DNA sequence: TGCCTGGAGACTAGGGAGTAATCCCCTTGGCGGTTAAAACGC
DNA sequence: CGTTTTAACCGCCAAGGGGATTACTCCCTAGTCTCCAGGCA
């Protein structure tokens, strides 16, 4: 269209099909169905929602407005999954 | 010169399991993190280390879930992961 | 650092800097080398924004709760998100309210007939990129041939566009150029009209873009107008740019009014009498 | 005269004792608890560093990287059981292709 | 200042391998691992002394903590070394 | 005069304050924090007992038994997600028939 | 129902927390240019 | 696998806003002593 490009791509579509494909290949999957993408996108969205909620609560308890790395480390440590190499 | 399906898949599997590179681009994941955090609180800043740790944790969880669903699919005598495979993996792990 | 940034003190520091800098920088003016400048021309025209954006500026319900960039985008033109078109004009075509939502587009509509009748090619310098697409859509609505250039648009197409513009009988009477992407990349010896858009916090690039209309050998009187909104962020930004220019000085809508601003002679007012009559009929 | 030399260790006994005191784990802390904890910590660190050095020498590398740490902690079943719930940044996953996919 | 376990891990590495070095990322990972193990053992000993209605963290509490957290061989050798260290601390 | 009466709760704020003091959770404790925690505990027990009484009335029983508590915990999704890892004596969770194994 | 110890009230003070003053560094938003990566089709 | 497209990565421009600091204040809670009634047998 000459008037405008009219691009409304959603932000959740940032993780594209080859990214999920590489993740599955790293996980050890040979052949991948076509419906895996939406499912893993929803799973990633739920996980990020939980972790971000925990980190936001942690950083709001300290009255700070910047989400630091230690906040995410504590949020991950709360859910029984400790991450190393960041603090 | 074309190859029969399955061999390039195995080559890519070997390449990715050997290396430790990030399989998700930085800017899309950062934008998604910011969008998801907008729902909890507006006008929030983010350090690069924070989004990097988020990306690392997400990739680790995703590859663990992919290994689990691959095992579940192999249990079904198949070589194709399906949505129900991931659902069963999440139900057995308890993080549903 | 302590003494250089001090500008008694400004006079002494400037005297020492001149005494020590004289063998470094050479600078000459057009009025001294060629003396072929028809006028000192420089113009700022003010306008007002629709109440729909004035309410948002006054209330800041979604801003005070990025703010500067969003305010500049709003002041530039509306219809920057799909919801705006979906609410105002679901057809997303060229229709009413396109040239009324902002004073910049009202002025553009009022002055386009004079550019068409007079034949003076107009270069419009822009800071934002979506504003360039909105201007392209508006010019398509106006059935006016124009040139579109932007940063990293194409490697070789820029040369073809420059060659086409340089044609002695080109049928394009306007071109849109990004301010940051200018870089003196075009020798504008066939145009005399310049439009300045978004405020460009860096006066260096503003002056660089404005100076394009004064190439050596130009025969037509140059007219450069900068469109600034009032009672908004744009006015404050213009004031800050003026303060920056004053600091650098120490180291470095009526038909008759628009006619007087744009006409070079009484014959141009005679020609624009028809445009004025058409504007009166439309009003 | 530092207590680490008396005990024969390389870890700071005083720092460990201070962390145990100001950590509010209890109201009193004995004198054998800091040296014992430092001994356990230095033993674990020595084991992990030895495994990482062996892994790096196998990969003809003279500088330990997170990949070598991941390989060393996942090869040994004991540390794998200990740090099973702990992910390591820039460590990836060990290469393991199934027989039905080869 | 900013305290860390960098120099101690570096000395242990140079005492176990004199040729192979260590990077900053691996050093931070080792420091985080040391902190995690320290906090685990400290919490274990604290709750153990609390379950016995005690208030003095001693060698027995840390020994029970490491026997509970470290599984199998990783426990045994450790406590042995621990005992050894304790004995040496009684020597001087 | 008890502070719980002033606050309006039935749980003893003094007992919670003493437990937080002698529990070695911090070096000092506030005055409103024990009341807050007692109110949270009171609300939680109120919800649990309400759901247990509803389950008992549904089963036509005049007393609360561990089966009623288990049913009340497993029925509500909120408490199920909260109490997912804890197991309770007198087990069994949910009578349900599978539509695929008829 | 009877008994008592944990709970409560009054007084003292000091140290951790609240608040003001100061500043720079990390972040946010945007644009240029290049190109390896993403999209569409058989 | 190909061909067409395009958004990600490295590089630059600008700004201002919390995250750091230090200094002063201040009042909340830790005691210590004296009653006493809610909780226990």
């Amino acid at each position: 269209a000459k008037r405008h490009r009219k691009v409304l791509r959603d932000n959740i579509q940032g993780i594209t099909k080859p990214a999920i494909r590489r993740l599955a290949r790293r996980g050890g999957v040979k052949r991948i169905s076509g419906l895996i993408y939406e499912e893993t996108r929803g799973v990633l969205k739920v996980f990020l929602e939980n972790v971000i909620r925990d980190a936001v609560t942690y950083t709001e308890h300290a009255k700070r407005k910047t989400v630091t790395a230690m906040d995410v480390v504590y949020a991950l440590k709360r859910q029984g999954r400790t991450l190393y190499g960041f603090g | 010169h074309r190859y029969r399906p399955g061999t390039v898949a195995l080559r890519e599997i070997r390449r990715y399991q050997k290396s430790t590179e990030l399989l998700i681009r930085k800017l899309p994941f950062q934008r998604l993190v910011r969008e998801i955090a907008q729902d909890f609180k507006t006008d929030l800043r983010f350090q690069s280390s924070a989004v990097m740790a988020l990306q690392e944790a997400s990739e680790a969880y995703l590859v663990a879930l992919f290994e689990d669903t691959n095992l579940c699919a192999i249990h079904a005598k198949r070589v194709t992961i399906m949505p129900k495979d991931i659902q069963l993996a999440r139900r057995i792990r308890g993080e549903r | 650092e302590d003494w250089f940034n001090t500008p008694e003190e400004t006079l002494l520091i400037i005297r020492r800097l001149h005494k020590v800098l004289r063998p470094f920088l050479l600078r000459r003016l057009k009025k001294e080398v060629e003396k072929d400048l028809p006028d000192k021309v420089e113009k700022v025209i003010k306008c007002k924004l629709s109440g729909l954006q004035q309410q948002l500026y006054q209330q800041m319900l979604k801003h005070n709760a990025n703010k500067i960039m969003q305010l500049r985008k709003i002041c530039n033109h509306p219809f920057v998100f799909d919801e705006v078109e979906g609410v105002v004009n679901p057809s997303r075509g060229n229709s009413d309210l396109l040239f009324r939502v902002a004073g910049k587009f009202e002025l553009l509509d009022r002055v386009l007939p004079k550019f068409k009748a007079s034949g003076h090619r107009v270069l419009m310098f822009f800071q934002m990129t979506q504003v360039m697409d909105i201007m392209e859509d508006f010019l398509r609505m106006k059935d006016l041939k124009y040139m579109r250039l932007d940063g990293s648009t194409k490697t070789e197409e820029r040369t073809e566009m420059l060659n086409a513009f340089n044609a002695p009988d080109s049928d394009y009477f306007c071109f849109l150029l990004s301010t940051r992407a200018g870089g003196l990349g075009l020798n504008l010896q066939t145009a005399d009209t310049v439009i300045i858009f978004d405020t460009d916090w860096n006066p260096h690039q503003d002056l660089q873009a404005q100076d394009r209309a004064h190439r050596i050998g130009q025969k037509n009187e140059v007219r450069i107008l900068r469109l600034i909104t009032t009672d908004s962020v744009e006015e404050v930004i213009l004031e800050r740019a003026m303060q920056k220019l004053d600091i650098d000085g120490k180291v470095i809508l009526d038909d008759d009014e628009l006619n007087d601003t744009l006409a070079r002679s009484a014959d141009e007012k005679i020609l624009f009498d028809k445009i004025d009559k058409e504007r009166m009929n439309q009003e | 005269k530092t207590r680490s030399s008396r005990a024969g260790l390389q870890f700071p006994v005083g720092r460990v004792h201070r962390l145990l005191r100001k950590g509010n784990y209890a109201e009193r802390v004995g004198a054998g608890a800091p040296v014992y904890l430092a001994a356990v910590l230095e033993y674990l660190t020595a084991e992990i560093l030895e495994l990482a050095g062996n892994a790096a020498r196998d990969n003809k590398k003279t500088r330990i990287i997170p990949r070598h740490l991941q390989l060393a902690v996942r090869n040994d079943e004991e540390l794998n059981k200990l740090l099973g719930r702990v992910t390591i940044a820039q460590g990836g996953v060990l290469p393991n292709i199934q027989s039905v996919l080869l | 200042r900013k305290e860390s376990y960098a120099i101690y891990v570096y000395k242990v590495l140079k005492q176990v391998h004199p040729d192979t070095g260590i990077s900053s990322k691996a050093m931070s990972i080792m420091n985080s691992f040391v902190n995690d193990v320290f906090e685990r053992i400290a919490g274990e000993a604290s709750r153990l002394a609390h379950y016995n209605k005690r208030s003095t963290i001693t060698s027995r509490e840390i020994q029970t903590a490491v026997r509970l957290l470290l599984p199998g061989e990783l426990a045994k050798h450790a406590v042995s070394e621990g005992t050894k260290a304790v004995t040496k601390y009684t020597s001087a």
